DNA sequence: AGCGATACGGCACTGGCCCTCGTTTT
DNA sequence: AAAACGAGGGCCAGTGCCGTA
């Protein structure tokens, strides 16, 4: 009730728009495809009083909202654009705090620069960071230069107090701060760390540059290479995200000079004061270039992204906030400890293996070793020079008692010793590495004159290329090797000859110990090359490999390590345990720098909501603080968030060490976070882009009917339906689907599905051939399918027809290509054109996949912006405290309070509903399906995570530490209206 | 189960043949050798460093072996509990705080009538009831970590969570011997019962300032058998397939290793400026590193003989002084972990040893 | 006197009210020791083992059982060292005369009913040929006397007495002046082979060791020192309106203590924790008085740190958080000095190393 | 026209510039 | 006695595989 899925709505009375012929074609298509076995399972309709609409449509609703939410900031930006610039001061003031430079650049001591808008670029001595040291900010009125307290030589103690720069004005509109990578500067603002607030928002010129004339990483790679027939036309219309480059692109003035010494990251605080004026000047150049770039970018951005939703969305997306406490420090210490322990064990075992294998140097018995014969095995003993002379060989030149009368013979032996000592020092010069030990052992050791010297062979690895060959047996064989690729593995007769000859002089290669090792292995070039495993003699070539890349080293083959082949020796279960150790510290190895250096400002009990103090938690001399995620507002593609740490933060896995990083963001007492994850966005997006193109309704496609049919709650989604084929649940099927939509390569889907399902290649290939029915079909000499009924003809002139191309049957890639064919904005819906470097006008463009992905992912990001502005609209209109936002592409979490969590979840549901209705309205009709209108899962708890129930590794016990629990949601939250008076 | 000959040949134990697993695990053994008591010495010192020194609020306690009121003490926990008040006075009633002591205990054993003594290192940790379990888990992880290092295979040492007959939580530590796991250290959380029984009169002298309030201290306790531990490291040090070539050597950690370096005389014979060996000797012992003197000798044999003799004694390095070194000043050196000849300078050798041990203590 | 009362309040001895007398201290009956006393004894035993490890050629450390092997507690520390003689003959390769040192807790009956007392003594059993036994006995006499003389504030306080009998041909006993009564501190006897020949008959062909192509059953030297009596000796030797114990720097339990001066601030605790770790990193015993919790006076604080025999007292004021300067204060001179916090470690280490002389 | 896509880092390995020292030169 | 050329090791940026969302 009715039309195969709709809810009670007041978003337009009319309406149909029937399309009888169109729906006849859709019905016939879905009959021959064919799907006509409806389950007839009506979802429980919801009757609630919707918030007041402003009219006429929801388009003008979101438009007016986004406009009134970004109006003061647009005003401030306009104040920056028409700003008449006063010249730089002749000298910079060396005083703490802010210094105003107005008429003729005089020095006027100021605590806080009171301006509507300004540019900003903060400096910070990395040598003892992460505390700000210098800052420069220009305004439409005059200049400002801020110095930190680092003007007096003391022995400071950095616990990250409220030392960051003060920028916000007190009450007892309003602010806008622009800058290149503005999030980094925001992180150094004094009043941005508070629980409440804030009025001040930020505008990033880097993100704006990315939105206007951005380029993909693949493009960046060959852009900087400038130092595929028409792939070099966009080279001068776009640039990399660097400040100098973006300035050379948008301003095109003289090349700004960068600091040649990199004193802020290479030097200490000492050499900074020696070059204070110069560094100040450089910072000024930076904020000035940033100013110009902004001035040139704002109108371009406003032109290319006309809808205000993107503007306000980008405004709220830049003011993220992560509250934390001492548990953060404890997490750091514990995780680092665990990591150091596991690494200690691993390196201990490996160096143990490396020590007992060094003994077979004497005498020349290493040549027999089928693993250790490639490396050095050197024996050095250098050096000395003659100075003593002459002509005499220096190479050969039981009595019981009780004497002690020679009391001072000890100091005689001592004197002789010291006198002998200080006469040999001038014989050598520079202490080289240990020559006695073989070369492979020298390389596997730290230098003697190294400040971080550890005894024995260090630098063991995991993932090196010497140690895996040092011990491991090789796939029912003996030797492993590397040249262009390591041991071949994972990611009508054929013959190949053989040969064996000697000529001298090369390294000796054994091949009998190999055969004998094979004999010992089966004690429990051809043949045995297909499925079994064996190594030849020399050659070296492929002669039976599946992967076209190689894998040094095998670090994700645990099921291929705990099933016999392959194994290690010596010996036992040391192999799979080593792989386990590698798997555990894999995350913390490539992230510990980002996590430990992740700064955090602790706010004192004087500058925090006293309503939290009233709440029965302090907690026991506990410190409460926070950290701003420091996120680039818009990075390719499309204008997604870009953050070094929190966007690549590992989930809750009982295997990984720092797997708790996500659940360490604990909300302050009295407060709680309420968030949600769209399930699913891009799939339903592609679905809509299909059905809206085919006809008017949402279920008039083969692909678009299955997306909005399944429920994740005690049911089966499309991803889950493909995961139960079987099939692998569930993320793998998601990768398979989303990988299929953006180019279902036959070998890619092959090795992928074969990697995830673990079976034989034939049946797998059958499954793929069954699943490749979706993309089929498609379009002198050519593919045997055209616009004509038959391809065979004689001298038939038809070059005017070979301009159409599109798939058939199930999928809807034709529309995704339709948006990828337009040489004009290509912006659905909304509705923002991107990159002068990917726009097919004056571009080959040969970047199709990136553009299909651009379409759907842009729909996803506009979905995100819509969610942001929608959530912001009813959070200020109603009494919902805590508006701070924390978004991760699909998911989005708001820092609310314990008494306004359910109404916030209700706000999330309303938001999702309105946004879905928006995507429905932008293509027609305004009507939308049932199992897609509202969220299915709403997380409401203290720390943020994936599922409501969370286990972990490092702290072992989650609730054992001071935590709580989560709550699934749901249908019980649909009883608390948006009005304050509930329950 | 064949390294016993190495323990007898090189005295880390008694030369008596009657040294069964039972006689060693019960503590009825005739005694340890000089290298064995030195190993145990360094092990106990390594305990004292990583338990008492670095961590504050932990003070040494001297408990008696007997009672004023014949059988001796079974555990040095009670004697430490008797020194609770006085040690509360020097800490100014600031708990959590602990008392550590390494003393020999006497255990009555019915051999299937005798009594076996064994050295134990115990730490009694007086901690508030609010944070008892937390300190239990803390000490569990840290003790287990302390034992899992110094080992060539840390996988052997394990832990076991167990409850009392009443419900008190506790943890045991095992080592995997060739015949199965064996208890080496035990940790328990006594619920202030014994302290309440010892002081029935005034319980006011038992209150400890938890912070903003004085509470009755929950008594945590960790007792570690250093004999079974010494034997555990002794087995762990000794080596196991397709190695193609085997050599007898026990790989003890350079920190707890009995003799650090071994000084000898090569080429041989050379008279009479060999008094430099004495210089290097006193110089070495002055820095607190163990050095074996190879002066008066009957061998006069293959170098492999005394090399294996030093490898059976887990000696880290073998420094060789010959006449060429008497000429220039570059003595020879043979590491145990990797048997390889290496030339080096004298004071450079001293500082290399000090740095070797110091860095071995680290990561 | 007024020394036994400052050993109770500063935790050198265990808590007692009746068994605190000198007669009960001289006896093995206890009320054992306090942390300061334990550390003092540990340092003393350490220096003992150091003053015999430098001795050529080689002396092997051993441990003897406490109870009777045949079913009881030990009186002397000789038998257990005689049991490991034949075994340690192999390690010395039967080459030269050699000894066995060991420090252990021996017992002795103290006299209602009679009880049992304990004492931690350090013994050395030096096996040496009969022709060169007396000379080596005089050698050990001199070396032990000098050993007690090094850490002594006064060499005249320690004395050496000679004696002999029918069982022991020649023996020497080391006394200590209190001066409430000279007491026994260490015994040096020259027992014959009778003690050793009694536990191995026979076939006594094992006992005789090589002495320059000569087989001879070695005479036994019995060194037996008391570390508790020595502890009390140095305690009375250090006691000097002032009440300060001036124990030897190499012997003193806690050699430095650092507090704060400025009001309770976290940064002060940070700096003091840093200095704490730095000082403990180079093996320097440091008393943490920065906990603290009040820091009342300074004179009674210095009095407390002088009654605990702390060499140097360190004060970390608020200026230290600017210049790094810190307030040192000696014990033997009580001179209020000031120096940078970075050069403190080197100063303490050099000062301790400067006390190494004989 | 043919295609996983958008990122974020990490460690292992390498050819090249630069400084130091010795073998070789008035 | 004095000028010159080659060998060795560190700092540098680039590249190939892998780590995560
Ligand atoms: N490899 C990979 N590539 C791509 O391109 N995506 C993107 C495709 S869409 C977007 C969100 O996906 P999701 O949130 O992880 O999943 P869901 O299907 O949106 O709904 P759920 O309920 O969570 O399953 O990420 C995601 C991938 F993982
Ligand atoms: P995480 O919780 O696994 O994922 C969070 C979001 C979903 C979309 C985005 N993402 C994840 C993985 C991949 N491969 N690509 C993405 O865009 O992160
Ligand atoms: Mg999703
Ligand atoms: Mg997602």
């Amino acid at each position: 009730m009715l039309s195969r899925g709709l809810h009670e709505q007041i978003f337009g009375q009319g309406g149909e728009m029937p399309g009888e012929a169109a729906v006849r074609r859709s019905v016939e298509h879905l009959q021959k495809h064919g799907l006509w076995g409806q389950p007839a399972v009506p979802l429980p309709d919801v009757e609630l009083r919707l918030p007041p609409l402003y009219g006429d449509n929801l388009d003008q609703h979101f438009r007016l909202l986004a406009q009134k939410q970004s109006l003061p900031y647009l005003e401030a930006a306009n104040l920056l654009l028409q700003a008449q610039l006063p010249p730089k001061p002749p000298a910079w003031a060396w005083a703490e705090g802010w210094t105003r430079y107005g008429p003729e650049g005089e020095a006027v001591p100021v605590a806080i620069p009171e301006e509507r808008a300004l540019v900003f670029d903060v400096e910070v001595c990395l040598a003892e960071g992460t505390c700000p040291t210098l800052a420069v900010a220009i305004s439409p009125s005059a200049w400002y230069s801020w110095c930190s307290q680092r003007l007096v030589e003391e022995r400071y103690s950095w616990t990250s107090q409220l030392s960051p720069a003060d920028l916000i004005p007190l009450e007892v509109q309003e602010q806008l701060v622009v800058g290149h990578n503005v999030s980094f500067d925001r992180a150094h603002i004094r009043e941005q760390y508070l629980i409440q607030g804030s009025r001040m928002r930020f505008l990033d010129t880097m993100s704006m540059h990315m939105a206007i004339s951005g380029l993909s990483s693949f493009q960046r790679s060959l852009w900087i290479a400038a130092k595929a027939i028409s792939s070099w036309d966009w080279l001068d219309i776009s640039s990399v995200n660097s400040l100098a480059e973006v300035h050379r692109l948008y301003v095109g003035g003289p090349p700004l000079e960068k600091e040649p010494r990199e004193l802020f990251v290479k030097g200490t605080m000492k050499d900074i004061r020696e070059n204070f004026q110069d560094l100040m000047q450089y910072c000024a150049q930076d904020v000035w270039a940033t100013h110009e770039v902004f001035q040139q970018q704002l109108p371009l951005f406003l032109e290319r992204c006309p809808h205000p939703v993107t503007l306000a969305g980008m405004l709220e997306m830049g003011v993220s906030y992560l509250p934390v406490n001492q548990n953060w420090e404890r997490y750091l210490a514990e995780a680092q400890g665990t990591y150091e322990e596991l690494q200690r064990e691993m390196k201990k075992s490996l160096m143990d293996l490396a020590n007992d294998a060094c003994q077979l140097l004497s005498g020349e018995r290493y040549k027999e070793d089928p693993w250790l014969w490639d490396l050095e095995w050197d024996l050095q003993e250098f050096k000395q020079k003659k100075a003593k002379k002459v002509k005499k060989e220096p190479a050969t030149a039981l009595g019981p008692c009780s004497e002690e009368e020679e009391f001072q013979q000890d100091v005689m032996a001592r004197a002789c010793l010291q006198k002998l000592k200080g006469t040999t020092e001038l014989l050598p010069k520079r202490p080289q590495h240990l020559p006695g030990h073989p070369g492979w052992y020298r390389k596997l050791c730290p230098r003697l004159d190294d400040p971080a010297w550890t005894p024995g062979p260090s630098l063991l690895s995991l993932q090196m290329r010497v140690t895996p060959k040092l011990m491991a047996l090789t796939w029912d064989g003996f030797p492993l090797h590397y040249s262009e690729r390591h041991g071949w593995g994972y990611l009508n007769l054929a013959k190949l000859p053989t040969g064996t000859t000697l000529e001298s002089a090369g390294v000796v290669c054994p091949y009998r110990a190999i055969e004998s090792l094979y004999r010992k292995h089966c004690l429990e070039p051809y043949n045995d090359v297909d499925i079994p495993g064996c190594w030849f003699f020399k050659l070296p070539h492929k002669d039976g490999n599946s992967c076209n890349v190689g894998s040094p080293f095998a670090k994700d083959f645990l099921p291929k390590m705990e099933d016999g082949t392959l194994q290690a020796g010596p010996g036992g279960a040391s192999g799979p345990r080593a792989l386990e150790i590698n798997k555990m510290i894999s995350f913390w190895r490539n992230a510990h720098k980002r996590i430990s250096s992740q700064m955090v400002v602790w706010l004192p009990r004087s500058a925090l909501p006293r309503a939290v103090i009233r709440h029965p938690d302090y907690d026991e001399e506990g410190l409460y603080g926070a950290i701003l995620p420091q996120v680039v507002t818009a990075g390719t593609i499309t204008r997604r968030a870009v953050e070094p740490t929190w966007l690549t933060a590992s989930n809750a896995r009982p295997d990984r060490v720092g797997s708790e990083l996500k659940a360490m963001v604990q909300a302050p007492p009295g407060y709680t976070l309420v968030g949600a994850d769209v399930d699913s966005q891009e799939l339903w997006i592609a679905a809509v882009l299909g059905d809206a193109h085919f006809a008017g309704m949402h279920g008039c496609t083969a692909f678009g009917w299955m997306t909005l049919q399944g429920r994740k709650s005690r049911g089966t989604d499309l991803h889950s339906k493909t995961a139960t084929t079987v099939g692998i649940s569930r993320e793998h099927a998601k990768i398979f689907n989303y990988g299929r939509i953006y180019g279902a390569g036959q070998p890619f889907a092959e090795r992928l599905l074969m990697q995830f399902n673990h079976r034989l290649t034939q049946q797998e290939a059958a499954e793929k051939a069954q699943q490749m029915y979706a993309a089929t079909k498609g379009l002198l000499r050519k593919v045997q399918r055209e616009t004509a009924r038959k391809s065979q003809w004689k001298k038939w002139e038809v070059v005017a027809e070979r301009a159409w191309k599109g798939g058939t049957e199930s999928e809807m890639f034709n529309k995704l290509e339709s948006i990828a064919t337009s040489d004009i904005p290509r912006t659905p819906v909304l509705g923002c054109c991107i990159s002068r470097a990917l726009e097919p006008s004056a571009v080959q463009e040969e970047f199709m996949t990136s553009r299909v992905n651009w379409v759907v992912q842009s729909s996803a990001v506009d979905y995100l912006h819509l969610m942001l502005v929608a959530m912001k609209w009813l959070f200020e209109e109603f009494a919902i405290d805590g508006r701070f936002c924390i978004s991760i592409h699909d998911e989005v979490r708001y820092l609310v309070r314990e008494e306004d969590r359910y109404r916030a979840a209700l706000a999330l549901q309303i938001t999702n509903l309105l946004t879905r209705c928006m995507f429905a309205y932008k293509l027609g009709l305004n009507d939308l399906p049932q199992s897609v209108a509202f969220f299915s899962a709403v997380d409401i708890d203290r720390c943020l995570r994936k599922e409501v129930t969370m286990d972990c590794k490092t702290p072992s016990n989650p609730t054992g530490m001071e935590r709580r629990y989560g709550i699934p949601q749901g249908e019980a939250l649909d009883i608390y209206q948006i009005i304050e008076l509930t329950k | 189960a064949l390294l016993e000959i190495c323990q007898r040949r090189h005295f880390l134990s008694g030369s008596k043949q009657q040294l069964s697993r039972d006689s060693l695990l019960s503590g009825c053994h005739p005694g340890f050798g000089p290298l064995g008591v030195e190993l145990r010495k360094n092990l106990a010192a390594e305990w004292w460093t990583s338990v008492v020194v670095f961590r504050e609020q932990v003070f040494p306690v001297d408990a008696l072996h007997h009672k004023p009121g014949r059988k001796l003490r079974e555990n040095l926990l009670h004697g430490a509990l008797e020194h609770y008040v006085n040690c509360l006075d020097l800490v100014n009633k600031r708990l959590p705080y602990g008392l550590a002591q390494i003393g020999v205990c006497f255990h009555p054993v019915f051999d299937t009538k005798s009594i076996g003594e064994k050295t134990e290192a115990s730490l009694v940790w007086f901690t508030p009831p609010r944070t008892s379990n937390q300190w239990l888990d803390f000490w569990l992880r840290h003790r287990l970590q302390w034992w899992r290092k110094f080992a060539m295979s840390p996988s052997n040492f394990s832990s076991s969570d167990c409850q009392d007959e009443e419900g008190r939580k506790g943890n045991k530590l095992y080592y995997n011997f060739p015949w199965g796991k064996e208890l080496i250290e035990t940790l328990w959380n006594l619920g202030d019962h014994e302290l309440l029984h010892m002081y029935p009169g005034n319980v006011s002298k038992l209150h400890g300032r938890d912070g903003r309030k004085n509470v009755v201290p929950c008594v945590l306790s960790v007792n570690g058998d250093l004999d079974r531990g010494m034997l555990a490291y002794l087995y762990d040090s000794f080596q196991t397939r397709k190695k193609n070539l085997h050599r007898k050597v026990l790989k003890l950690h350079p920190c707890l290793a009995p003799i650090k370096v071994a000084l000898d005389v090569g080429r041989g014979p050379t008279l009479e400026l060999r008094q430099v060996c004495q210089g290097l000797f006193n110089e070495l012992l002055e820095n607190g590193i163990s050095v074996w003197p190879g002066y008066l000798e009957t061998m006069q044999s293959s170098l492999e003989q005394l090399y294996s003799k030093y490898d059976e004694m887990s000696i880290l390095f073998t420094v060789l002084v010959t006449e060429t070194t008497l000429e220039n000043g570059l003595i020879h050196l043979r590491s145990r972990d990797t048997t390889m000849k290496e030339m080096m300078h004298i004071s450079k050798l001293k500082d290399f040893l000090i740095k070797y041990i110091s860095s071995a203590k680290n990561v």
